[PDB]
Protein backbone atom coordinates (compact mmCIF):
# COMPACT_ATOMS: atom_id res chain seq x y z
CA UNK A 1 0.00 0.00 0.00
CA UNK A 2 2.87 2.38 0.77
CA UNK A 3 4.49 1.71 -2.60
CA UNK A 4 1.09 2.18 -4.24
CA UNK A 5 0.50 5.62 -2.75
CA UNK A 6 4.04 6.50 -3.84
CA UNK A 7 3.27 5.30 -7.37
CA UNK A 8 0.06 7.34 -7.36
CA UNK A 9 2.04 10.45 -6.43
CA UNK A 10 4.51 9.72 -9.23
CA UNK A 11 1.59 9.29 -11.64
CA UNK A 12 0.23 12.66 -10.53
CA UNK A 13 3.62 14.25 -11.22
CA UNK A 14 3.65 12.69 -14.68
CA UNK A 15 0.06 13.82 -15.28
CA UNK A 16 0.74 17.45 -14.37
CA UNK A 17 3.94 17.58 -16.43
CA UNK A 18 2.25 16.01 -19.47
CA UNK A 19 -0.73 18.35 -19.14
CA UNK A 20 1.59 21.36 -19.04
CA UNK A 21 3.50 20.20 -22.12
CA UNK A 22 0.21 19.57 -23.94
CA UNK A 23 -0.96 23.07 -22.98
CA UNK A 24 2.12 24.61 -24.59
CA UNK A 25 1.50 22.38 -27.61
CA UNK A 26 -1.91 24.05 -27.90
CA UNK A 27 -0.33 27.49 -27.47
CA UNK A 28 2.08 26.62 -30.29
CA UNK A 29 0.43 29.19 -32.56
CA UNK A 30 0.41 31.82 -29.80
CA UNK A 31 4.21 31.86 -29.89
CA UNK A 32 3.80 32.93 -33.51
CA UNK A 33 1.92 35.94 -32.09
CA UNK A 34 5.27 37.35 -30.94
CA UNK A 35 5.02 39.26 -34.21
CA UNK A 36 1.46 40.18 -33.23
CA UNK A 37 2.64 41.30 -29.79
CA UNK A 38 5.44 43.30 -31.39
CA UNK A 39 3.08 44.61 -34.06
CA UNK A 40 0.54 45.71 -31.46
CA UNK A 41 3.31 47.67 -29.73
CA UNK A 42 3.56 49.82 -32.87
CA UNK A 43 0.63 51.96 -31.66
CA UNK A 44 0.83 53.74 -35.03
CA UNK A 45 0.58 53.01 -38.75
CA UNK A 46 1.37 49.29 -38.95
CA UNK A 47 -0.33 48.00 -42.12
CA UNK A 48 3.03 47.24 -43.78
CA UNK A 49 3.99 44.92 -40.92
CA UNK A 50 0.57 43.28 -41.25
CA UNK A 51 1.29 42.70 -44.94
CA UNK A 52 4.72 41.24 -44.16
CA UNK A 53 3.20 38.86 -41.61
CA UNK A 54 0.54 37.92 -44.16
CA UNK A 55 3.19 37.17 -46.78
CA UNK A 56 5.14 35.02 -44.33
CA UNK A 57 1.94 33.16 -43.48
CA UNK A 58 1.26 32.68 -47.19
CA UNK A 59 4.71 31.13 -47.61
CA UNK A 60 4.14 28.84 -44.62
CA UNK A 61 0.68 27.84 -45.86
CA UNK A 62 2.02 27.05 -49.34
CA UNK A 63 4.79 24.92 -47.81
CA UNK A 64 2.20 23.08 -45.72
CA UNK A 65 0.00 22.68 -48.80
CA UNK A 66 2.79 21.04 -50.79
CA UNK A 67 3.68 18.83 -47.82
CA UNK A 68 0.03 17.79 -47.48
CA UNK A 69 -0.35 17.10 -51.20
CA UNK A 70 2.73 14.89 -51.43
CA UNK A 71 1.77 13.08 -48.21
CA UNK A 72 -1.72 12.53 -49.61
CA UNK A 73 -0.22 11.04 -52.76
CA UNK A 74 1.96 8.74 -50.65
CA UNK A 75 -1.01 7.66 -48.52
CA UNK A 76 -3.07 6.99 -51.64
CA UNK A 77 -0.25 4.86 -53.04
CA UNK A 78 -0.12 2.88 -49.80
CA UNK A 79 -3.89 2.47 -49.91
CA UNK A 80 -3.93 1.09 -53.46
CA UNK A 81 -1.15 -1.37 -52.64
CA UNK A 82 -3.07 -2.50 -49.55
CA UNK A 83 -6.27 -2.96 -51.58
CA UNK A 84 -4.35 -4.91 -54.22
CA UNK A 85 -3.01 -7.24 -51.53
CA UNK A 86 -6.54 -7.64 -50.15
CA UNK A 87 -7.92 -8.70 -53.53
CA UNK A 88 -4.95 -10.98 -54.19
CA UNK A 89 -5.43 -12.69 -50.83
CA UNK A 90 -9.13 -13.15 -51.56
CA UNK A 91 -8.38 -14.78 -54.92
CA UNK A 92 -5.65 -17.03 -53.53
CA UNK A 93 -7.86 -18.09 -50.62
CA UNK A 94 -10.73 -18.90 -52.97
CA UNK A 95 -8.43 -21.04 -55.10
CA UNK A 96 -7.19 -22.82 -51.99
CA UNK A 97 -10.82 -23.52 -51.12
CA UNK A 98 -11.44 -24.91 -54.60
CA UNK A 99 -8.31 -27.09 -54.64
CA UNK B 1 -10.12 -28.19 -70.10
CA UNK B 2 -13.48 -27.16 -68.63
CA UNK B 3 -11.75 -25.57 -65.63
CA UNK B 4 -9.52 -23.46 -67.86
CA UNK B 5 -12.59 -22.42 -69.86
CA UNK B 6 -14.29 -21.26 -66.67
CA UNK B 7 -11.23 -19.25 -65.67
CA UNK B 8 -11.02 -17.68 -69.14
CA UNK B 9 -14.65 -16.56 -68.83
CA UNK B 10 -13.83 -15.19 -65.38
CA UNK B 11 -10.94 -13.21 -66.86
CA UNK B 12 -13.18 -11.82 -69.60
CA UNK B 13 -15.66 -10.59 -67.00
CA UNK B 14 -12.83 -9.12 -64.93
CA UNK B 15 -11.52 -7.29 -68.00
CA UNK B 16 -14.97 -5.81 -68.61
CA UNK B 17 -15.11 -4.69 -64.98
CA UNK B 18 -11.64 -3.17 -65.32
CA UNK B 19 -12.71 -1.23 -68.41
CA UNK B 20 -15.81 0.08 -66.64
CA UNK B 21 -13.88 1.12 -63.53
CA UNK B 22 -11.14 2.75 -65.61
CA UNK B 23 -13.79 4.82 -67.39
CA UNK B 24 -15.38 5.76 -64.06
CA UNK B 25 -11.99 6.73 -62.63
CA UNK B 26 -11.18 8.84 -65.69
CA UNK B 27 -14.49 10.68 -65.36
CA UNK B 28 -13.84 11.19 -61.65
CA UNK B 29 -10.35 12.52 -62.35
CA UNK B 30 -11.66 14.93 -64.97
CA UNK B 31 -14.29 16.15 -62.51
CA UNK B 32 -11.60 16.43 -59.83
CA UNK B 33 -9.43 18.61 -62.07
CA UNK B 34 -12.46 20.73 -62.99
CA UNK B 35 -13.31 21.23 -59.31
CA UNK B 36 -9.67 22.06 -58.56
CA UNK B 37 -9.78 24.80 -61.18
CA UNK B 38 -13.15 26.02 -59.90
CA UNK B 39 -11.90 26.14 -56.32
CA UNK B 40 -8.68 27.95 -57.21
CA UNK B 41 -10.81 30.45 -59.13
CA UNK B 42 -12.92 30.98 -56.02
CA UNK B 43 -9.90 31.69 -53.81
CA UNK B 44 -8.56 33.97 -56.55
CA UNK B 45 -11.80 35.95 -56.51
CA UNK B 46 -11.89 36.06 -52.71
CA UNK B 47 -8.30 37.28 -52.47
CA UNK B 48 -8.91 39.88 -55.17
CA UNK B 49 -11.98 41.19 -53.36
CA UNK B 50 -10.10 41.31 -50.06
CA UNK B 51 -7.20 43.21 -51.63
CA UNK B 52 -9.52 45.66 -53.39
CA UNK B 53 -11.41 46.32 -50.15
CA UNK B 54 -8.08 46.89 -48.41
CA UNK B 55 -7.05 49.38 -51.09
CA UNK B 56 -10.37 51.24 -50.94
CA UNK B 57 -10.34 51.47 -47.13
CA UNK B 58 -6.62 52.36 -46.94
CA UNK B 59 -7.31 56.03 -46.25
CA UNK B 60 -10.43 55.33 -44.18
CA UNK B 61 -8.98 53.28 -41.32
CA UNK B 62 -5.47 54.77 -41.11
CA UNK B 63 -6.72 57.80 -39.14
CA UNK B 64 -8.14 55.83 -36.23
CA UNK B 65 -6.97 58.48 -33.71
CA UNK B 66 -6.99 55.90 -30.86
CA UNK B 67 -10.58 57.08 -30.28
CA UNK B 68 -12.51 54.16 -31.78
CA UNK B 69 -10.05 51.94 -29.93
CA UNK B 70 -12.08 51.77 -26.71
CA UNK B 71 -15.21 50.20 -28.23
CA UNK B 72 -13.10 47.05 -28.42
CA UNK B 73 -12.82 47.28 -24.63
CA UNK B 74 -16.60 47.76 -24.50
CA UNK B 75 -17.23 44.62 -26.54
CA UNK B 76 -14.75 42.65 -24.44
CA UNK B 77 -16.41 43.80 -21.21
CA UNK B 78 -19.86 42.91 -22.52
CA UNK B 79 -18.67 39.55 -23.86
CA UNK B 80 -17.33 38.72 -20.41
CA UNK B 81 -20.62 39.96 -18.96
CA UNK B 82 -22.63 37.35 -20.84
CA UNK B 83 -19.91 34.68 -20.65
CA UNK B 84 -19.35 35.38 -16.94
CA UNK B 85 -22.61 35.32 -15.00
CA UNK B 86 -21.77 38.69 -13.43
CA UNK B 87 -24.07 41.46 -14.71
CA UNK B 88 -22.49 43.72 -12.07
CA UNK B 89 -19.08 42.87 -13.56
CA UNK B 90 -17.18 46.15 -13.62
CA UNK B 91 -13.65 46.77 -14.86
CA UNK B 92 -13.06 47.94 -11.27
CA UNK B 93 -14.21 44.77 -9.48
CA UNK B 94 -13.30 42.48 -12.40
CA UNK B 95 -9.99 41.63 -10.69
CA UNK B 96 -11.64 39.78 -7.80
CA UNK B 97 -13.66 37.88 -10.39
CA UNK B 98 -10.44 37.21 -12.31
CA UNK B 99 -8.70 35.68 -9.30
CA UNK B 100 -11.76 33.71 -8.18
CA UNK B 101 -12.36 32.27 -11.65
CA UNK B 102 -8.65 31.43 -11.93
CA UNK B 103 -8.96 29.55 -8.64
CA UNK B 104 -11.96 27.68 -10.04
CA UNK B 105 -10.01 26.93 -13.23
CA UNK B 106 -7.04 25.48 -11.36
CA UNK B 107 -9.36 23.43 -9.16
CA UNK B 108 -11.05 22.13 -12.31
CA UNK B 109 -7.67 21.20 -13.80
CA UNK B 110 -6.69 19.34 -10.63
CA UNK B 111 -9.97 17.42 -10.64
CA UNK B 112 -9.44 16.74 -14.35
CA UNK B 113 -6.01 15.23 -13.66
CA UNK B 114 -7.44 13.17 -10.80
CA UNK B 115 -10.11 11.79 -13.14
CA UNK B 116 -7.48 11.29 -15.85
CA UNK B 117 -5.35 9.05 -13.63
CA UNK B 118 -8.21 6.68 -12.87
CA UNK B 119 -9.39 6.88 -16.48
CA UNK B 120 -5.97 5.81 -17.74
CA UNK B 121 -5.64 2.93 -15.29
CA UNK B 122 -9.16 1.72 -16.10
CA UNK B 123 -8.59 1.97 -19.85
CA UNK B 124 -5.32 0.05 -19.62
CA UNK B 125 -7.02 -2.60 -17.46
CA UNK B 126 -9.63 -2.96 -20.19
CA UNK B 127 -6.76 -3.12 -22.69
CA UNK B 128 -5.24 -6.10 -20.89
CA UNK B 129 -8.71 -7.66 -20.70
CA UNK B 130 -9.01 -7.22 -24.46
CA UNK B 131 -5.53 -8.65 -25.05
CA UNK B 132 -6.54 -11.75 -23.11
CA UNK B 133 -9.67 -11.88 -25.25
CA UNK B 134 -7.72 -11.71 -28.53
CA UNK B 135 -5.26 -14.36 -27.36
CA UNK B 136 -8.16 -16.66 -26.47
CA UNK B 137 -9.90 -16.01 -29.79
CA UNK B 138 -6.74 -16.68 -31.81
CA UNK B 139 -6.00 -19.88 -29.90
CA UNK B 140 -9.53 -21.32 -29.87
CA UNK B 141 -11.73 -18.93 -31.83
CA UNK B 142 -14.92 -17.10 -30.98
CA UNK B 143 -15.95 -17.16 -27.33
CA UNK B 144 -17.49 -14.87 -24.73
CA UNK B 145 -15.53 -12.96 -22.10
CA UNK B 146 -17.08 -15.03 -19.31
CA UNK B 147 -15.68 -18.21 -20.87
CA UNK B 148 -12.32 -16.47 -21.26
CA UNK C 1 -14.58 8.39 -19.35
CA UNK C 2 -18.01 10.02 -19.40
CA UNK C 3 -17.18 11.80 -16.14
CA UNK C 4 -13.78 12.90 -17.46
CA UNK C 5 -15.41 14.24 -20.63
CA UNK C 6 -17.72 16.36 -18.50
CA UNK C 7 -14.77 17.50 -16.38
CA UNK C 8 -12.80 18.50 -19.48
CA UNK C 9 -15.77 20.49 -20.76
CA UNK C 10 -15.97 22.31 -17.43
CA UNK C 11 -12.23 22.97 -17.46
CA UNK C 12 -12.49 24.43 -20.96
CA UNK C 13 -15.33 26.75 -19.92
CA UNK C 14 -13.41 27.86 -16.82
CA UNK C 15 -10.33 28.57 -18.93
CA UNK C 16 -12.40 30.64 -21.36
CA UNK C 17 -13.94 32.66 -18.53
CA UNK C 18 -10.52 33.27 -16.97
CA UNK C 19 -9.17 34.43 -20.33
CA UNK C 20 -12.11 36.81 -20.75
CA UNK C 21 -11.42 38.29 -17.31
CA UNK C 22 -7.75 38.66 -18.25
CA UNK C 23 -8.90 40.47 -21.40
CA UNK C 24 -10.93 42.90 -19.29
CA UNK C 25 -7.89 43.50 -17.09
CA UNK C 26 -5.71 44.19 -20.14
CA UNK C 27 -8.26 46.54 -21.74
CA UNK C 28 -8.89 48.49 -18.53
CA UNK C 29 -6.33 50.95 -19.91
CA UNK C 30 -8.29 51.32 -23.15
CA UNK C 31 -11.44 51.86 -21.09
CA UNK C 32 -9.50 54.59 -19.29
CA UNK C 33 -9.80 56.94 -22.29
CA UNK C 34 -13.31 55.78 -23.21
CA UNK C 35 -14.37 59.45 -23.42
CA UNK C 36 -12.50 59.84 -26.72
CA UNK C 37 -14.37 59.83 -30.02
CA UNK C 38 -13.72 60.27 -33.72
CA UNK C 39 -15.31 60.55 -37.13
CA UNK C 40 -16.90 57.42 -38.58
CA UNK C 41 -18.85 56.18 -41.61
CA UNK C 42 -17.11 58.28 -44.26
CA UNK C 43 -16.90 55.74 -47.12
CA UNK C 44 -19.17 53.16 -45.50
CA UNK C 45 -21.54 52.71 -48.46
CA UNK C 46 -19.03 51.33 -50.97
CA UNK C 47 -17.10 49.58 -48.20
CA UNK C 48 -20.27 47.86 -46.98
CA UNK C 49 -21.31 46.81 -50.49
CA UNK C 50 -17.83 45.46 -51.20
CA UNK C 51 -17.89 43.63 -47.86
CA UNK C 52 -21.18 42.01 -48.89
CA UNK C 53 -19.74 40.98 -52.26
CA UNK C 54 -16.62 39.60 -50.55
CA UNK C 55 -18.83 37.63 -48.16
CA UNK C 56 -20.66 36.15 -51.15
CA UNK C 57 -17.32 35.24 -52.73
CA UNK C 58 -16.09 33.66 -49.49
CA UNK C 59 -19.26 31.57 -49.20
CA UNK C 60 -18.83 30.43 -52.80
CA UNK C 61 -15.21 29.57 -52.02
CA UNK C 62 -16.30 27.49 -49.03
CA UNK C 63 -18.78 25.61 -51.22
CA UNK C 64 -16.07 25.09 -53.83
CA UNK C 65 -13.65 23.75 -51.22
CA UNK C 66 -16.27 21.35 -49.86
CA UNK C 67 -17.03 20.06 -53.37
CA UNK C 68 -13.30 19.72 -54.06
CA UNK C 69 -12.75 17.68 -50.90
CA UNK C 70 -15.71 15.39 -51.49
CA UNK C 71 -14.76 14.84 -55.14
CA UNK C 72 -11.25 13.95 -54.04
CA UNK C 73 -12.96 11.40 -51.82
CA UNK C 74 -15.11 9.73 -54.48
CA UNK C 75 -12.14 9.72 -56.85
CA UNK C 76 -10.18 7.95 -54.11
CA UNK C 77 -12.78 5.20 -53.70
CA UNK C 78 -13.00 4.81 -57.48
CA UNK C 79 -9.23 4.36 -57.63
CA UNK C 80 -9.42 1.83 -54.80
CA UNK C 81 -12.06 -0.30 -56.54
CA UNK C 82 -10.00 -0.03 -59.73
CA UNK C 83 -6.93 -1.34 -57.90
CA UNK C 84 -8.98 -4.16 -56.37
CA UNK C 85 -10.16 -5.18 -59.83
CA UNK C 86 -6.57 -4.97 -61.07
CA UNK C 87 -5.35 -7.31 -58.33
CA UNK C 88 -8.20 -9.78 -58.85
CA UNK C 89 -7.60 -9.88 -62.61
CA UNK C 90 -3.84 -10.30 -62.21
CA UNK C 91 -4.23 -13.16 -59.74
CA UNK C 92 -6.82 -14.97 -61.85
CA UNK C 93 -4.67 -14.51 -64.97
CA UNK C 94 -1.64 -15.93 -63.16
CA UNK C 95 -3.74 -18.86 -62.02
CA UNK C 96 -5.09 -19.52 -65.52
CA UNK C 97 -1.56 -19.46 -66.92
CA UNK C 98 -0.51 -21.92 -64.21
CA UNK C 99 -3.35 -24.29 -65.07
CA UNK D 1 -9.50 40.25 -43.13
CA UNK D 2 -7.35 42.37 -40.82
CA UNK D 3 -5.70 44.13 -43.76
CA UNK D 4 -8.92 44.36 -45.77
CA UNK D 5 -10.85 45.28 -42.61
CA UNK D 6 -8.31 47.61 -41.06
CA UNK D 7 -11.36 49.03 -39.26
CA UNK D 8 -10.90 45.85 -37.19
CA UNK D 9 -8.85 48.32 -35.14
CA UNK D 10 -6.16 46.02 -33.73
CA UNK D 11 -8.69 44.20 -31.53
CA UNK D 12 -7.51 40.89 -32.97
CA UNK D 13 -3.97 42.22 -32.57
CA UNK D 14 -4.64 42.91 -28.89
CA UNK D 15 -6.11 39.44 -28.39
CA UNK D 16 -3.12 37.87 -30.16
CA UNK D 17 -0.66 39.82 -28.01
CA UNK D 18 -2.52 38.68 -24.89
CA UNK D 19 -2.36 35.11 -26.19
CA UNK D 20 1.38 35.54 -26.75
CA UNK D 21 1.84 36.66 -23.15
CA UNK D 22 -0.25 33.72 -21.94
CA UNK D 23 1.86 31.35 -24.04
CA UNK D 24 5.03 32.85 -22.58
CA UNK D 25 3.64 32.26 -19.09
CA UNK D 26 2.66 28.68 -19.95
CA UNK D 27 6.09 27.94 -21.45
CA UNK D 28 7.78 29.27 -18.32
CA UNK D 29 5.42 27.23 -16.14
CA UNK D 30 6.25 24.04 -18.06
CA UNK D 31 9.98 24.76 -17.96
CA UNK D 32 9.50 24.99 -14.19
CA UNK D 33 7.33 21.91 -13.66
CA UNK D 34 9.24 19.81 -16.18
CA UNK D 35 12.45 21.52 -14.98
CA UNK D 36 13.57 21.94 -18.61
CA UNK D 37 15.07 25.40 -19.14
CA UNK D 38 16.43 23.81 -22.31
CA UNK D 39 13.11 23.84 -24.17
CA UNK D 40 11.54 25.33 -27.27
CA UNK D 41 8.11 25.28 -28.87
CA UNK D 42 9.50 23.44 -31.89
CA UNK D 43 11.09 20.62 -29.86
CA UNK D 44 8.69 20.55 -26.90
CA UNK D 45 6.78 17.77 -28.69
CA UNK D 46 9.74 15.43 -28.16
CA UNK D 47 9.73 15.92 -24.40
CA UNK D 48 5.93 15.64 -24.50
CA UNK D 49 6.14 12.18 -26.05
CA UNK D 50 9.00 11.24 -23.71
CA UNK D 51 6.90 12.13 -20.67
CA UNK D 52 3.96 10.39 -22.36
CA UNK D 53 6.06 7.23 -22.25
CA UNK D 54 6.96 8.09 -18.65
CA UNK D 55 3.28 8.48 -17.74
CA UNK D 56 2.43 5.25 -19.53
CA UNK D 57 5.09 3.45 -17.49
CA UNK D 58 3.73 4.95 -14.28
CA UNK D 59 0.14 4.07 -15.17
CA UNK D 60 0.98 0.50 -16.18
CA UNK D 61 2.91 0.10 -12.93
CA UNK D 62 0.01 1.46 -10.88
CA UNK D 63 -2.33 -0.80 -12.88
CA UNK D 64 -0.44 -3.92 -11.87
CA UNK D 65 -0.48 -2.37 -8.40
CA UNK D 66 -4.26 -1.96 -8.50
CA UNK D 67 -4.68 -5.61 -9.45
CA UNK D 68 -2.31 -6.72 -6.69
CA UNK D 69 -4.11 -4.59 -4.09
CA UNK D 70 -7.49 -5.90 -5.25
CA UNK D 71 -6.31 -9.51 -4.90
CA UNK D 72 -4.76 -8.57 -1.54
CA UNK D 73 -8.34 -8.68 -0.22
CA UNK D 74 -7.68 -12.41 0.20
CA UNK D 75 -7.76 -13.09 3.92
CA UNK D 76 -4.81 -14.11 6.08
CA UNK D 77 -5.84 -17.78 6.02
CA UNK D 78 -5.23 -18.34 2.30
CA UNK D 79 -1.61 -17.18 2.53
CA UNK D 80 -0.98 -19.47 5.49
CA UNK D 81 -2.59 -22.48 3.82
CA UNK D 82 -0.70 -21.99 0.55
CA UNK D 83 2.56 -21.48 2.44
CA UNK D 84 2.09 -24.68 4.43
CA UNK D 85 1.10 -26.63 1.31
CA UNK D 86 4.25 -25.49 -0.50
CA UNK D 87 6.29 -26.34 2.60
CA UNK D 88 4.79 -29.83 2.86
CA UNK D 89 5.38 -30.48 -0.85
CA UNK D 90 8.91 -29.08 -1.25
CA UNK D 91 9.97 -28.66 2.38
CA UNK D 92 10.62 -25.51 4.36
CA UNK D 93 10.64 -22.47 2.08
CA UNK D 94 10.50 -18.73 2.65
CA UNK D 95 7.28 -16.85 1.95
CA UNK D 96 9.03 -14.60 -0.57
CA UNK D 97 10.27 -17.65 -2.49
CA UNK D 98 7.04 -19.58 -1.90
Amino acid sequence: QQDYETAKHSQHQAKQQAFALVEIVQRRVHFSYSDSAGMLSENADLNDKLRQRLEHAESDRSRAREQLRQQQAQYSQFNQVLASLKSSYETKQDMLKEL
Amino acid sequence: QEKIDRYQVDLEELSYRLEEQTDVVEEAGELQAEYEARTEATEQEVDELKSQLADYQQALDVQQTRAIQYQQALQALERARELCRLPDLSVDNAEEWLETFQAKEQQATEALLALEQKLSVADAAHNQFEQAYQLVKNIVGETSRSEA
